[PDB]
């Protein structure tokens, strides 16, 4: 149904009919729904942790950043420098462009599976 | 008047100490040999 | 109990045959 | 140059596995949580405790073992091994549910731990602690629905129990007893969820799609240095697309980046909040004027209605073998059913 | 800046700003004095538990 | 006067597309 | 001249030796009839 | 005798938006909470 | 009539909904899987009736 | 770069590893199997047997239901299976 | 319906009161 | 210039301005207190504390009042039901007007030093900057603090100097305020121990007095001032919050299991009251006393006082309620009025049947009678093609002992069903409905409120320890990281420690 | 008393929408200054 209650009915009736929860399919749309909003945060988190001083304190650190600037504002080496120690050296990506497709990768293929 | 539970605790109680006590003497020593070198 | 020697006899053997491959470089490995 | 110190230069020894003063709390502790999970669930059974098999060794497979929750009649025992209920009996402890409580307290002081990691690296190393910050909305989860849920309840037996069917049969408690869905709280959180999964394929995506051509080959991996200073993507081109497909875009790096943390953090500590509501029962299970005009008007029905007739089936349909410490007895005659089913 | 009466008579309260004990001073000691209320928290929190049972001690509405 | 309110909201959230497409702060390269 | 026994080496053990000997447990429960 | 700890605020037309999307939205899930 | 048993399910916020309660209603039972035009009803009385917006949303 | 360890594309293509861990790994699993071959995976954790959850003629789950007389009510069960 | 008759006014105070102090902020940052 | 949720940091380096800030504050905060209580004057019906005590009218702060003693009004009645009382000025109307004169002393103390910022007082004689010396104030606040709880609990809870505080019997039917003498003993601990509460503000209270007196005199060693960032307000604001949240999660447990200062007579009953068939068990007890005595059931159950048959009933459990059922509980099942009488069920064979309770858990529940043993015996089924067990078909009827339906039975299944479905709450009584329009909907009590709102408000206070324990750690970098970072310090291998240079190769 | 509920609706809109108003108005005059 086209409604917020609705949405809940037809998802109460699915699970009754065709267990959902135990079909591996659904399990694998909620590791890339869950996975998503991990990575979503793990990303901005760590992007934001190594914003280069651009700013004084009395400013929003956003104005650091300009509109098509040639340079970075963060400093991914230190990100990976970072998270390498959070968890392990290999564990961390220092290749933005395979960092970005890993998470474009995870959440649509998770939900394609759920679809 | 020392109950069950009082000797059970105060057991818990010296349990946690030798873990406590037994991991930083391991750590200790070690890094007193480990050490860091400074030039 | 006879079944506690058991399960540990194939570590005990597992333990001293890696600690007889590799005495020599271990007892290398000084301060 | 004291033991202090000393020790504190070997703790912070640049090696594979990074230790810290916080790895003194962090490690022991999560690898008992681990490890008393894997032991529970490969051999350690629910049935005193719930009437349920759980492990591997009873004929149970990955999706259905678990370390369960202890009985009713332990309260918010802390069912320490050397305490009044187990006296340090290791056999009685696992038939108990101590090895929940054993779980789910060295996994708090576990989470305390890596968090305290996320700080110390980051000071170490000499970046914000962002990372460190938005790993407190993990925490508010766990601390709310497996300690602050139960302890308002009658007893751990209601927190979830630590498995894959077993935490399914927690999501489905909470629709036919909290009505949970209908919780704004929740609301947001599930807003927070899906919007953190959208703006990761999202950002993901429009970089991917935004590459400047660094190099000749096909894979466009290898055209990137990690120490360049120039951007990987344009920023400009990203803008001017997302601008004329959805009307907005992003325009700030720094702005867009301090969104993808603030979105699901912000959703995982709004639906933290409404869990400890349902600690009381202080649930959004009725609309009081829906209900009102239902029961004079026998011909008013609305999607409302029709899931509470499920919530009603749900509850009385699971409750005798989910509660079993009640001995509910339903004979047939009371159970609500629809024609024919 | 601006001198009061109770400004002056205060004045000595708010002097020694940015003065430590060298070292570790007292830091041992309140050491001790933190273990120790551990230990006081433990037992005040297990017998609310009913985790640790104590002869005269009754812990319900029936006291 | 419950309806009224819904819908007040609503069109109020529509008003505000309008104005964050057509008038907002346009990007500039600086 | 490698060191043969790290943190490392404790950390990988601390983990492997558990899984394989849970993996001989699990291994013979397939063959527990009723 | 002015005070030197004094700073302007700024809030920019994008935060608005912003700002304004939220409450609205939000007024507009706990509306029906309110009403009941 | 979502479910083709004339038992009307009301959706919409003037018939004593609100936001989280309303809904278009899904087309009825009765329908199946058959094409619902508004031109193929007798009126928009029963097109109303039987859930004819869902299939044209 | 690199922290000092050897490398573990080192280690496992080499031949002393594959010496020591050709005993040890087949040793590791062996006991685990026999840990429950034996039925002693049974004993230590409390789990039942497929012929110890109910008595013969008896259908009632042997749910505790007293936290402080827990332990002697299970120890009462298990002796109703004799 | 037989709804809260101080919904209405809890409604409208939660949109007017916050709105207002953002429209606040930003007509005085426009005009400096 | 500054974003919006930076404002107040321009108090972070002007002690008159932070003083000003905080006296609006506390004049905010006196002012509410004071205008909560006059507005529950206003709305309190004093005439029966029976059946329509405080917690039943949603009182948030009224009970807060009569807990450490004040329990009249200047119109003579106190909540104790004594009428012709003369409480003097300490009535609950001289608390709130005190609070409300207390409020407006504040606000122009305010106003005074927000205009005065520039005080000699706060810069400090070396170096001429605005500067506090924290340790020496956490050594004066502290010496305070220790003074005012050891009098508090040395002078108000003993009645040396004072009234006590409320105290009451196991099962809420007597409280009143009385003095408190200190138990010293290991009983002190127990919290439903009153006088463990008056030995514990004696003894904390010399301790911090104590401690008070050590914070004055010796310095904080270099080390802990310099990783606790001594010299910076941040830090204190970290570490009050982190206190202020322990204490939070602390007053939300002991309000929802209850202790010997959240009487249930002030803030209601607890949830394992009901989980537990508290209340039954002592009304059965008495119960089976009298019959012992020679007693006829219909004096038996006539002994029973209406007070606690009305806490064996689950429109007082907490756990029953709403989070958008607003208002006080008689908003929901009404204004109780009287205990209709204990409800004895027979089947047609005479045996005494027993209605099975509704468990908080659920919201509706099916009614289902079983006999001593635990036999369903009757019920009021769904299905009725197949039923074995209906009331018609096992003959059931319903007799009152004691109440107001005292020596009354019911046979006729409609009503006998319809007293059936009000015995799954425990007790049965008389509501007034009308005259608060009640909707017939569970509210939970201001012990529910009061445990859900610490609750929440601990959890978020817990975010904020983190966010500004953060910023007194890494405020060297709070505005981004050095432009000229080193990729030796941040990459493997070139520094033996992390972070520290000095430890190169 | 009876009164008219929607009295503290138009009462309380009375009040604020002109309050708000006048002070918009006089913060965007300040910050010119
Ligand atoms: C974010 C930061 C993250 C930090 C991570 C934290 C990691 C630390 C882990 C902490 C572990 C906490 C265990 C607390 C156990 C507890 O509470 O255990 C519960 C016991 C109370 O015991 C319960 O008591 C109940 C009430 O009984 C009383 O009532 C009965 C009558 O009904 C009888 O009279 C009975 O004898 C009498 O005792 C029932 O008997 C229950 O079965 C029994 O379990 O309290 C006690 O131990 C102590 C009660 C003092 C409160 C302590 C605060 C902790 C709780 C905060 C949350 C409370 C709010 C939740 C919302 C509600
Ligand atoms: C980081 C380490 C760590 C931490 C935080 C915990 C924490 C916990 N464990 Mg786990 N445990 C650990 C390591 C750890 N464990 C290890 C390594 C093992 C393997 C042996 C275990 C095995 C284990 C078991 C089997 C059980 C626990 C249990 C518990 C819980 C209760 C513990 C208790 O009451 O302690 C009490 C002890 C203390 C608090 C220590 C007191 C310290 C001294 C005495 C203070 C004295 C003051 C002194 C004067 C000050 C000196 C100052 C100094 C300068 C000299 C708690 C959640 C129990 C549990 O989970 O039950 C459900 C349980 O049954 N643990
Ligand atoms: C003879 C002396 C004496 C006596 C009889 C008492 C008596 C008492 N003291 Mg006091 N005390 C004394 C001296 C004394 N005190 C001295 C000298 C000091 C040092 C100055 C203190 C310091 C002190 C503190 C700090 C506290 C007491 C408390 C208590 C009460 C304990 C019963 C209770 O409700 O605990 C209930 C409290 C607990 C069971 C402990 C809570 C511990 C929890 C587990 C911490 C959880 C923290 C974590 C972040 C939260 C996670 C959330 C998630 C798990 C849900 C009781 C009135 C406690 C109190 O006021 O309780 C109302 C309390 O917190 N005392
Ligand atoms: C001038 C003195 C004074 C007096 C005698 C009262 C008296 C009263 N007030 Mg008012 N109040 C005052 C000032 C005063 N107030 C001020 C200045 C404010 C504004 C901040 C208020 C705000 C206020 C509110 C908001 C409310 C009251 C209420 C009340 C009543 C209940 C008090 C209560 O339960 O406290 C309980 C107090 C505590 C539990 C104190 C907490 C102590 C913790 C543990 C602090 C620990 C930190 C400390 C530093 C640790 C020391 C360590 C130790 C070793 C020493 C009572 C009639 C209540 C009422 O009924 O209002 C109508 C109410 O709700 N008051
Ligand atoms: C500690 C705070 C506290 C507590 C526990 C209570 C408790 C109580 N009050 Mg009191 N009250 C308080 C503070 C408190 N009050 C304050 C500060 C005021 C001044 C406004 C009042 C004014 C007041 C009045 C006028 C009345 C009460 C009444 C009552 C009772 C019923 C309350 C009710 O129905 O709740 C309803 C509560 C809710 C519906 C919860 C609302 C929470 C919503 C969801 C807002 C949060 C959403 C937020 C925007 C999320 C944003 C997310 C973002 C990060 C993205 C109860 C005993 C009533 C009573 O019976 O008095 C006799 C009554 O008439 N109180
Ligand atoms: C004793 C409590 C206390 C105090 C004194 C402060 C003080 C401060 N905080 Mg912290 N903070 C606290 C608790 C506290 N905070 C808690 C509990 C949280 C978690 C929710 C935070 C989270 C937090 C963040 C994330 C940030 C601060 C920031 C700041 C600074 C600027 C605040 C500002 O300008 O707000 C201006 C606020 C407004 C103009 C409007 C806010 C309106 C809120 C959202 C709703 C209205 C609340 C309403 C009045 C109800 C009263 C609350 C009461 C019931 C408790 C200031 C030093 C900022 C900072 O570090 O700057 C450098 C910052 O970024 N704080
Ligand atoms: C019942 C208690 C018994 C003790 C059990 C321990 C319990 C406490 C937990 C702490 C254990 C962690 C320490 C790791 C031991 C280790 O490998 O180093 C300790 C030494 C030194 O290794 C050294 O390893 C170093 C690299 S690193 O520090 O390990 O990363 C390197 O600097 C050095 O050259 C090299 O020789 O190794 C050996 O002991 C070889 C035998
Ligand atoms: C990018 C995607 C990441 C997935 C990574 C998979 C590695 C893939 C990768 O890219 O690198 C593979 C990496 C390469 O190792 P070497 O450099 O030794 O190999 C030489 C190779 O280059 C030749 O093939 O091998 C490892 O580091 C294995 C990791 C096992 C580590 C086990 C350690 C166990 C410690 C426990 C965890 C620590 C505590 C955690 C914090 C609490
Ligand atoms: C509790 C306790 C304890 C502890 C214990 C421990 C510590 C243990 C450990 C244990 C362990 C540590 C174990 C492990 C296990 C593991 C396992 C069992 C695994 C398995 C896995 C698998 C099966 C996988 C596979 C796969 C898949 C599935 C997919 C993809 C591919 C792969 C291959 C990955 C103690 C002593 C303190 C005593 C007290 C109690
Ligand atoms: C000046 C003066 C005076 C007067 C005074 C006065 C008149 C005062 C008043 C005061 C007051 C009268 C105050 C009050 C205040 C209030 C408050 C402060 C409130 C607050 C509230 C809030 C904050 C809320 C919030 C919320 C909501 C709304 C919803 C739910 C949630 C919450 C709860 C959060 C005198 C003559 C004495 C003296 C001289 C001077
Ligand atoms: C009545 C009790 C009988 C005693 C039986 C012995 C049980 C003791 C086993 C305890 C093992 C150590 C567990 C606690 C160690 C960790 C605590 C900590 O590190 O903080
Ligand atoms: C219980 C004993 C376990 C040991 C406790 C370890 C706690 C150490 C926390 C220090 C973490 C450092 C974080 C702050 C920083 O250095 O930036
Ligand atoms: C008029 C009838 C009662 C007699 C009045 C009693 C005197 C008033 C006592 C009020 C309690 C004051 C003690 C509170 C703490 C005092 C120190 C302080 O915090 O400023
Ligand atoms: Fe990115």
């Amino acid at each position: 149904p086209l409604g917020i209650s609705g949405t809940f009915n037809f998802m109460i009736v699915f699970q009754a009919e065709h267990n959902i929860l135990m079909h591996p399919f659904h399990q694998l749309g909620v590791a890339g729904v869950f996975g998503g909003a991990l990575f979503c945060a793990m990303h901005g988190s760590l992007v934001t942790s190594s914003l280069i001083r651009e700013t004084t304190e009395t400013e929003s650190a956003n104005y650091g950043y300009k509109f098509g600037q040639e340079e970075e504002t963060y400093n991914i080496v230190a990100a990976h420098g970072y998270f390498g120690r959070l968890i392990f050296q290999y564990a961390s990506f220092n290749n933005s462009r395979s960092l970005h497709f890993f998470l474009a990768a995870w959440p649509v293929v998770g939900v394609w599976f759920t679809a | 008047t020392i109950t069950p539970s009082l000797k059970g605790f105060f057991i818990g109680l010296l349990s946690g100490a030798v873990v406590l006590g037994l991991t930083f003497a391991v750590l200790i020593a070690i890094s007193q040999i480990d050490k860091v070198q400074r030039s | 109990d006879w079944r506690v020697l058991v399960v540990l006899l194939p570590v005990l053997l597992a333990a001293g045959w890696a600690v007889r491959n590799i005495l020599p470089y271990a007892v290398k490995q000084v301060q | 140059r004291g033991w202090f110190d000393i020790l504190d230069d070997w703790l912070k020894r640049d090696r594979f596995v990074f230790v810290g003063w916080s790895g003194i709390l962090l490690f022991p502790c999560a690898y008992l949580a681990l490890g008393g999970w894997l032991t529970g669930t490969t051999f350690v059974t629910s049935w005193y405790t719930h009437g349920l098999a759980s492990s591997y060794l009873e004929g149970c497979n990955f999706l259905t073992v678990a370390v369960s929750t202890p009985a009713n009649s332990m309260g918010h025992s802390l069912l320490l091994l050397w305490g009044p209920e187990a006296q340090g009996d290791f056999t009685r402890w696992c038939q108990l549910g101590g090895l929940w409580t054993f779980i789910a307290l060295h996994g708090a002081f576990g989470l305390i731990g890596f968090m305290l990691r996320q700080f110390e690296i980051a000071r170490l190393v000499g970046v914000r602690p962002y990372n460190a910050i938005a790993f407190s909305a993990p925490i508010a989860v766990f601390v709310s629905v497996f300690l602050i849920y139960p302890l308002g309840q009658s007893s751990w037996f209601f927190a979830p129990s630590f498995g894959v069917a077993a935490i399914f049969r927690f999501l489905l408690f909470f629709q036919g007893f909290h009505n949970w869905t209908l919780n704004p709280f929740h609301m947001m959180g599930v807003a927070g969820v899906l919007g953190g999964a959208l703006l990761c394929a999202i950002h993901g995506a429009t970089v991917e799609n935004t590459l400047f051509q660094d190099g000749e080959g096909a894979s466009t991996f290898r055209a990137f240095n990690p120490t360049q200073a120039e951007e990987t993507y344009s920023m400009v081109t990203a803008n001017r697309f997302w601008s004329q497909i959805f009307g907005i875009a992003f325009s700030n790096k720094r702005w867009l980046h301090f969104f993808m943390l603030f979105v699901p953090v912000t959703g995982l500590w709004m639906s933290a909040i409404g869990v400890v509501g349902l600690a009381l029962n202080l649930r959004s299970y009725d609309f009081i004027s829906q209900e009102i005009r239902a029961a004079e008007d026998p011909e008013f029905e609305t999607f409302y209605t029709k899931n509470l007739l499920l919530n009603e089936g749900i509850r009385a349909w699971m409750a005798p073998q989910d509660q079993p410490h009640e001995n509910f007895v339903f004979p047939e005659e009371v159970l609500p059913r629809g024609n024919a089913l | 800046a601006r001198r009061t009466w109770l400004g002056d008579i205060l004045r000595p309260l708010n002097s020694e700003y940015g003065k430590v004990a060298p070292g570790w001073g007292t830091t041992p000691l309140m050491a001790v004095f933190m273990g120790l209320f551990l230990v006081f928290l433990l037992i005040i929190l297990e017998i609310y538990n009913s985790t640790l049972i104590l002869d005269g001690v009754n812990v319900s509405w029936k006291a | 006067m419950e309806t009224i309110t819904y819908v007040f909201i609503f069109a109020c959230i529509i008003a505000l597309f309008f104005f964050a497409i057509f008038f907002r702060e346009p990007p500039r390269i600086t | 001249s490698y060191p043969i026994f790290t943190v490392r080496w404790v950390a990988v053990h601390t983990l492997a030796v558990p899984t394989i000997f849970f993996l001989g447990a699990i291994a013979a429960m397939q063959f527990i009839q009723r | 005798e002015p005070n030197p700890n004094r700073q302007p605020v700024e809030l920019n037309r994008t935060s608005l938006y912003l700002g304004l999307l939220l409450i609205l939205v939000l007024a507009l899930l706990f509306s029906s909470y309110f009403f009941n | 009539d979502i479910d083709g048993i004339r038992e009307p399910v009301s959706g919409s916020l003037l018939y004593g909904n609100n936001i989280i309660t309303g809904a278009v209603v899904p087309s009825s039972n009765a329908i199946g899987l058959h094409f619902y035009p508004i031109w193929e009803a007798a009126s928009l009385d029963e097109w109303l009736y039987n859930g004819g917006p869902y299939q044209l949303i | 770069g690199t922290t000092g360890e050897r490398p573990f594309s080192d280690i496992i293509t080499s031949v002393r590893y594959w010496v020591i861990h050709s005993i040890t790994i087949p040793a590791l699993f062996i006991a685990g199997w026999l840990f429950v071959s034996t039925g002693l995976a049974y004993d230590v954790f409390g789990t039942p047997r497929p012929d110890s959850y109910y008595a013969q003629e008896q259908r009632s789950i042997p749910l505790v239901t007293d936290r402080f007389e827990a332990k002697q009510q299970v120890e009462t069960f298990l002796e109703q299976l004799k | 319906m037989e709804v809260n008759q101080l919904g209405l006014i809890a409604t409208a105070l939660f949109v007017l009161v916050p709105s207002v102090f953002l429209i606040i902020l930003y007509v005085q940052t426009e005009s400096q | 210039g500054l974003p919006w949720y930076r404002v107040h940091t321009v108090l972070i380096n002007d002690p008159g301005r932070l003083i000003a800030a905080h006296l609006m504050h506390t004049a905010l905060v006196a002012g509410w207190a004071g205008s909560m209580a006059l507005y529950e004057l206003a709305t309190f019906d004093p005439s029966d504390p029976v059946l329509n005590p405080m917690w039943r009218q949603g009182m948030f702060v009224l009970p807060f009042m009569a807990r450490l003693g004040v329990t009249g009004s200047w119109s003579g009645w106190s909540i104790t039901g004594e009428t012709g009382i003369d409480p003097g000025f300490w009535s609950f109307e001289g608390v709130a007007l005190a609070h409300i004169v207390l409020s407006g002393l504040l606000f122009l103390a305010a106003c005074w030093h927000w205009v005065y910022w520039d005080l000699e007082l706060f810069r400090d004689p070396r170096t001429g900057e605005p500067a506090l010396d924290l340790p020496k104030m956490f050594g004066i606040h502290l010496f305070l603090a220790g003074l005012l709880c050891f009098g508090f609990g040395a002078f108000h809870l003993t009645g040396l100097f004072g009234p006590g505080m409320w105290v009451s019997d196991p099962y809420g039917l007597t409280g009143s305020v009385q003095p408190v003498a200190p138990e010293w003993g290991p009983d002190g601990f127990n919290p439903y121990n009153p006088g463990g509460v008056v030995a514990h503000h004696i003894a904390a209270g010399i301790v911090g007095i104590i401690a008070g007196l050590f914070h004055i005199l010796v310095r904080p060693p270099q080390r802990l001032y310099k990783a606790l960032r001594m010299g910076n307000i941040e830090t204190v604001l970290s570490s009050s919050i982190a206190a202020v949240f322990f204490a939070a999660f602390v007053v939300a447990g002991t309000m929802w299991y209850g202790s010997a200062t959240t009487p249930i007579e002030l803030f209601g009953p607890t949830r394992y009251q009901w989980d537990s068939s508290y209340f039954q068990q002592e009304i059965n007890r008495r119960v089976q006393a009298s019959l012992a005595s020679g007693a006829t059931l219909e004096e038996a159950w006539s002994a029973i006082p209406e007070k606690l048959a009305f806490y064996d009933y689950i429109g007082n459990n907490p756990a029953k309620g709403g989070l958008f059922r607003t208002g006080p509980m008689n908003k929901g099942d009404g204004i109780a009025q009287a205990w209709k009488g204990h409800a004895v069920f027979r089947n047609k064979e005479g045996e005494e049947l027993f209605v099975r309770r509704m468990p908080a858990f659920f919201e509706s529940f099916p009614v289902i009678l079983t006999d001593k043993n635990g036999v369903v015996k009757a019920d009021i089924p769904f299905r009725r093609a197949e039923s074995k067990y209906s009331f018609e078909q096992q003959g059931v009827t319903v007799s009152f002992y004691g109440g107001e339906l005292n020596g009354q039975t019911f046979t006729d299944p409609p009503t006998v069903k319809s007293y059936a479905r009000k015995a799954i709450f425990g007790e049965i009584f008389e509501f007034d409905t009308e005259t608060l329009n009640s909707d017939g909907i569970f509210r939970t009590s201001p012990r529910g409120w009061f445990t859900f709102a610490h609750a929440v408000f601990a959890l978020l206070f817990f975010f904020g320890h983190i966010w500004h324990g953060a910023r007194t750690l890494f405020r060297d970098v709070f505005s981004g990281i050095d432009p000229e970072l080193s990729p030796e310090q941040v990459e493997w291998g070139f520094y033996q420690k992390v972070g520290d240079v000095t430890t190169r190769r």
